[PDB]
């Protein structure tokens, strides 16, 4: 659930998922169109695509479990949806980590109209 | 609230 994806992001990036990745670029937090502005935005785009593959699950509210084995995120057995959801988040978090170096503040609170273009998953 |  959103509580876990959040905590996952913090451990990983030391950034509060709430400011930092809730209104970044075109796909971070809401968002449903245009061209990702950068890596981090690409990450969100993929994450959003990842959820797209689970039509009958509920990402934002279904909770799951995960442990860390030396920092390695490990999704634990739960429901089919929960496992799959946990995997999708896991990826996003790593993605975020991997692009911290390009995180740009100018992409926080990005205006909607600047998100032009089309992109398929 | 929410994350991505």
């Amino acid at each position: 659930s959103l509580l876990e994806f959040g905590k996952m992001i913090l451990e990983e990036t030391g950034k509060l998922a709430i400011p930092s990745y809730s209104s970044y670029g075109c796909y971070c937090g809401w968002g449903g169109k245009g061209t990702p502005k950068d890596a981090t935005d690409r990450c969100c785009f993929v994450h959003d695509c990842c959820y797209g593959n689970l039509p009958d699950c509920n990402p934002k509210s279904d909770r799951y479990k995960y442990k860390r084995v030396n920092g390695a995120i490990v999704c634990e057995k739960g429901t089919s949806c929960e496992n799959r959801i946990c995997e999708c988040d896991k990826a996003a978090a790593i993605c975020f980590r991997q692009n911290l170096n390009t995180y740009s503040k100018k992409y926080m609170l990005y205006p909607d109209f600047l998100c032009k273009g089309e992109l398929k998953c | 609230a929410i994350a991505s």
